[PDB]
């Protein structure tokens, strides 16, 4: 077999050997028979039971309380994945599977973050939506017992290309040359903090109006990542599900078209909206890229609703297929059917389950079969599609290590898309046998103090060879 | 392999000038005298009433590295009439692009904006300076009475510039019709001799510019970036141009006939927001008469082991072959984050091997974000997909990202050694640095034995010390080396030499040279340059069969060489290296 052929140097090389691998630690075994084997050959040879040294992988769960049936009142207990720590134990090539189970869990709280286009256009809409708060939480009512509503709203960057800067007057009315009125130029503003008050959206929307600006491509993306990271300034709960519901008519810029601004500078991914609740880094900041987005999107539990106009309705398709957790909606060009968009595109973030993994080491690797439905099982998919809310679901996990980590002990989490309910798990690696606790060099017994302690079998320093380092490695000798 | 890291030179700038956002060499044909010309676009001048103007500053190789503006404009605003500025040049970003050819040299201001004859519009139209030699004039092709967004008044004309082999500029401007954008050609001697001071709108007759297309073409921004080189055949170049925000936001290249400006080729992005076009350049490679196309997506997401999307940035390469067909490869970058084909530079032929190669810039990668710069080597094949050297920014933020290699220069040799140097942008601290190449010698080493076999039988070697002869072998070993460009006409070489090398465990040697009794040799050789072989010889020999028992194992020879750096070093210190594929060492082996 493969732990008799290789060479039987010490216990910690047979481990390393092969997952099926054991080693004999004690005298009693008789001399010529190889020291690492599998077990039952080293009980043939009557080595000791406590002598074999053979470790083997376990996944022990620590913290398993059950799924929730309700998502009312119970607050920090409701639970929608089943085990929420594991312990798993692995040896130098070794793989071992666990089962994590997820729930869409019914009448769970909901925040919904509504950014709005305010450019010129965006009127209509404007009109339409200043009752929408009472209309939002009167359908809401069937889905979850504890909404909040919050508003914020976007133009493009205020700077030379994107708004008018001649003549004087258009700086305080861009919209002066179409004999009317519309306000200063702002880049994103911050306008309602996430409340169940519903009667405040309808309050501080009929106060809004919108702005004008030169070119059109709008400076949306720049609200998305502001609108994901400022948190205290938001309002967004740890306890519920985030929809942020982006409205617009048009395309929008991306990361690099701020260089013919005069902007050079990334985007950092931080908060930068002030006291004014206006974004102040918009004339110093490149707009945001997809990954960028993507990662805040991510670390934040965010799912994005792109409601947008027939025009580019395939142009935000294309860009949700690079977003996970994310959707489009057709939106009227008036926004009168924009109530029904978020109900429907509700339901289409609860119609799937979807693992995201963060932490894994480079020594690891996961692989995942899904069951989904009926009991089915799809192979090597870490996801679900079909689904309703109120259903369950379970994934089998198997990890893999690649050789033998040089850090015994490491962590890592899986966990659904757009939910902080999470898998916690923790690594150890039994690399090592116990025996190595009693280990010595230049130790007694062997020869002559040139024998590092047994484990088993004397291993030598520099110079000598043998069983019990008896003979010089210099030539070969019978004595 | 070939830059110098240890000892580059540094140019810096005022604080927060963006010094290095925009590199050129200077190699007028009047002296033997070769400059650095950096651009520094948020830089303070001396002209009356304007802030952040911007500059060009050339700055001197050596001995004492000053850097010094040069005098394009000493003006402030014109005016169109009494309290009526014609133009407005602060923050117009002059020095955002440098380009030089001979003594032209051609720098512009994307952001310089004007009102119109017409109306007190302030429309970004974009302006260039170019200096011919004792003369400057200023190029402003879109400075035209085409005046709005649906013509030519958001140009930004000069955003960026190239010169083609025969003297015409090309130039981009990203915003011409509605943001399709625009690019426009010039002879050199018509953009001289029409100038005039007093005409805000001059009109030259052998220009060539493409035209407005269909609204579905609106934001594309055609002009974003671009190259020269020819593409079908007849010797003038042709242009190449990156085009962004094209085929809904994939990203495009343009091919346009240098005599005539109708379109050759297009290439196509293959992921949105990838930001396909952001660079271009266009080289020889592989080693033919056709060149080759280099376009940077700095923002592409490839898939993880895990199959998560990660913003690595990629190259797509472009080999241009006879029947008018292009063989593509595409080349990943190595960091999340890192944007990675944010600037290509062709650098020359950096080793002088015989085929071009081409630095590749990731200004957010490595430890500290502080930006690197991957060396790739051309093959027969194409471009070698591995980098044979990486280059890495040495200074902290303070406070933007430091943006090491957004900005990068190759193909000219400032200090004459026969290898092209580098110059590298650092705009977010102020700075630019210089690589320069370092001299390539090739080494061939010969390792002998005379008798391969031996059985302690042929007793001969009479030996320096006791009487009875001793069973000999002969062993010899030789260097030539060579390269091209300067460097020393003699090279010296430490030689060492090791018996029995594979059981050094401080076990008995059988093998020992004649003259030391020991199983090591180590020699100083110095050699010429050139196809002469270069030798020496020593007697060896076995020891008696009292001495040792290992009979079976073969007796094995080895040689090692290593060349006297800080002696072959040139009287600027910068020492010579061995070409990458050489083996340091070489065996042989005898049977008994």
């Amino acid at each position: 077999n493969i732990c008799t052929t290789r060479g039987v140097s010490s216990c910690q090389q047979c481990l390393a050997v092969s997952p099926m691998c054991a080693w004999c630690s004690d005298e009693a075994l008789p001399l010529g028979s190889p020291r690492c084997d599998l077990k039952e050959n080293l009980l043939k040879d009557n080595c000791a039971p406590e002598s074999i040294e053979f470790p083997v992988s376990e996944a022990r769960v620590l913290e398993d309380r059950p799924l929730s049936d309700k998502g009312s009142g119970d607050s920090s207990q409701v639970t929608q994945v089943s085990p929420q720590r594991i312990a798993l134990r692995l040896r130098p090539d070794d793989s071992k599977n666990f089962s994590i189970q997820v729930r869409q869990v019914e009448d769970y709280p909901v925040d919904i973050y509504y950014l709005m286009d305010l450019s010129y256009s965006m009127k209509d809409d404007l009109w339409s939506i200043q009752n929408l708060g009472t209309k939002l939480a009167t359908q809401m009512r069937k889905l979850t017992s504890n909404l909040r509503i919050g508003f914020g709203a976007f133009v493009d960057k205020p700077v030379s290309p994107y708004m008018y800067i001649s003549p004087p007057e258009a700086l305080e009315n861009p919209c002066y040359d179409m004999k009317t009125t519309c306000l200063p130029m702002f880049g994103y503003k911050h306008v309602l903090t996430l409340t169940d008050q519903v009667t405040r959206f309808n309050e501080e929307v009929k106060k809004q109006s919108v702005s004008r600006n030169r070119d059109a491509p709008e400076g949306g993306f720049d609200a998305i990542m502001q609108a994901t990271v400022c948190d205290e300034k938001i309002g967004w709960r740890n306890d519920a599900s985030h929809l942020l519901v982006f409205t617009t008519d048009a395309k929008t810029h991306i990361a690099l078209d701020g260089r013919l601004a005069g902007i050079v500078q990334p985007n950092d991914g931080q908060c930068h909206v002030g006291s004014d609740n206006h974004y102040s880094a918009s004339t110093t900041m490149d707009y945001p890229s997809l990954g960028l987005m993507t990662e805040k999107l991510s670390q934040k539990n965010i799912n994005l609703i792109f409601a947008v106009t027939e025009n580019v309705v395939n142009l935000y398709q294309n860009y949700s297929e690079l977003i996970p957790g994310t959707t489009v909606g057709v939106l009227s060009m008036d926004s009168s059917n924009v109530l029904q968009l978020i109900v429907d595109a509700y339901g289409k973030i609860r119609s799937k389950v979807e693992l995201e993994v963060r932490d894994l080491p480079e020594e690891l690797s996961l692989s995942f079969n899904a069951t989904c439905l009926n009991n089915e099982v799809i192979p090597g998919l870490k996801s679900c599609m079909g689904l309703k809310i109120g259903d369950t679901v379970s994934f089998s996990i198997e990890a893999k290590v690649r050789g033998c980590p040089q850090e015994k002990e490491k962590s890592f989490t899986i966990k659904p898309v757009g939910f902080k309910d999470s898998l916690i798990v923790q690594v150890t690696f039994d690399c090592d046998c116990a025996c190595q606790a009693q280990a010595e060099p230049n130790s007694h017994r062997c020869n002559n103090g040139n024998g590092t302690f047994e484990c088993g079998v004397c291993r030598c320093g520099p110079g000598w060879l043998g069983s019990q380092c008896e003979c010089s490695e210099e030539d070969y000798r019978p004595s | 392999f070939n830059l110098d890291v240890d000892s580059p030179a540094e140019y810096s700038g005022p604080e927060g000038s963006y010094f290095g956002f925009a590199v050129d060499f200077f190699v007028p044909s009047a002296s033997s005298r070769m400059f650095l010309l950096v651009g520094a676009p948020k830089a303070n001048t001396t002209q009356p009433g304007i802030v952040e103007g911007g500059q060009v500053l050339k700055c001197d190789w050596s001995s004492t590295r000053r850097c010094q503006p040069i005098e394009f404009d000493a003006t402030g605003n014109r005016d169109y009439a009494k309290d009526d500025p014609l133009e407005f040049k602060s923050h117009q970003w002059f020095g955002a692009s440098v380009r030089s050819k001979q003594d032209k040299i051609l720098a512009c201001a994307p952001l310089y904006h004007w009102r119109t004859e017409m109306k007190q519009e302030r429309e970004p139209v974009g302006t260039c300076f170019l200096q011919d030699g004792t003369k400057t004039v200023e190029y402003a092709p879109c400075r035209s009475q085409d005046i709005d967004a649906d013509g030519q008044g958001f140009c930004q004309g000069g955003f960026s510039i190239d010169f083609t082999k025969a003297d015409r500029v090309l130039l981009g401007g990203p915003g011409s019709f509605y943001w399709q954008g625009q690019l426009i050609s010039d002879q050199v001697a018509e953009i001289v001799s029409k100038y005039d001071p007093n005409v805000y709108s001059i009109k030259y007759n052998n220009q060539l510019a493409t035209r407005t297309a269909q609204a579905i073409f609106d934001d594309s921004y055609l002009g974003y970036s671009v190259a020269v080189g020819d593409f079908n055949g007849d010797g003038i170049d042709d242009f190449v141009s990156g085009v962004p925000r094209a085929a809904r936001t994939l990203g495009m290249v343009y091919i346009y006939d240098g005599k005539n400006m109708s379109s050759l080729y297009n290439f196509t992005g293959e992921q949105m927001a990838a930001y396909f076009g952001f660079s271009v350049a266009a080289t020889d490679i592989n080693g033919d008469d056709y060149a080759d196309v280099f376009i940077g997506a700095p923002l592409f997401m490839d898939r993880g082991s895990d199959g998560k999307l990660q913003e690595v940035g990629q190259v797509s390469v472009s080999l241009q072959r006879a029947s008018g067909d292009f063989q593509t490869t595409k080349l990943n970058g190595f960091e999340v984050f890192a944007r990675f084909g944010s600037a290509i530079a062709p650098l020359g032929d950096l080793d002088q091997d015989g085929f071009n190669d081409i630095a590749i810039a990731a200004p957010y990668g490595g430890e500290d974000k502080k930006g690197i710069v991957y060396i790739f080597n051309g093959r027969s094949t194409g471009l070698n997909a591995v980098p044979s050297q990486i280059l890495e920014g040495q200074w902290a933020a303070r406070s933007m990202p430091p943006s090491f290699g957004y900005s990068m220069k190759g193909a000219t040799d400032i200090d004459k050694n026969g290898y092209p140097d580098l110059i590298v942008g650092a705009f977010g601290v102020d700075r630019a640095i210089l690589y320069r190449a370092r001299p390539v010698i090739t080494v061939n080493a010969g390792l002998e034995v005379y008798p391969s076999i031996l059985n302690q039988d042929n007793k001969t070697c009479s030996l320096p010390g006791t009487a009875l002869k001793v069973s000999c072998f002969n062993v010899r070993f030789c260097l030539k080396a060579d390269g091209k460009g300067v460097l020393p006409r003699k090279l010296n070489f430490q030689v060492e030499l090791l018996l029995d090398k594979l059981k050094q465990k401080g076990a008995i040697r059988r093998a020992l040279f004649l003259y030391s009794r020991s199983p090591s040799h180590s020699k100083n050789m110095t050699i010429s340059r050139g196809g002469l072989m270069q030798c020496e010889e020593l007697i060896a020999y076995l020891r008696d069969e009292s001495e040792f028992r290992d009979k079976l194992t073969p007796i094995t020879i080895f040689m090692e060489y290593r060349l006297d750096y800080r002696t072959a070093a040139d009287t600027t210190g910068l020492q010579p290296i061995l070409n990458q594929f050489t083996p340091a060492n070489i065996s042989r082996q005898a049977h008994i």
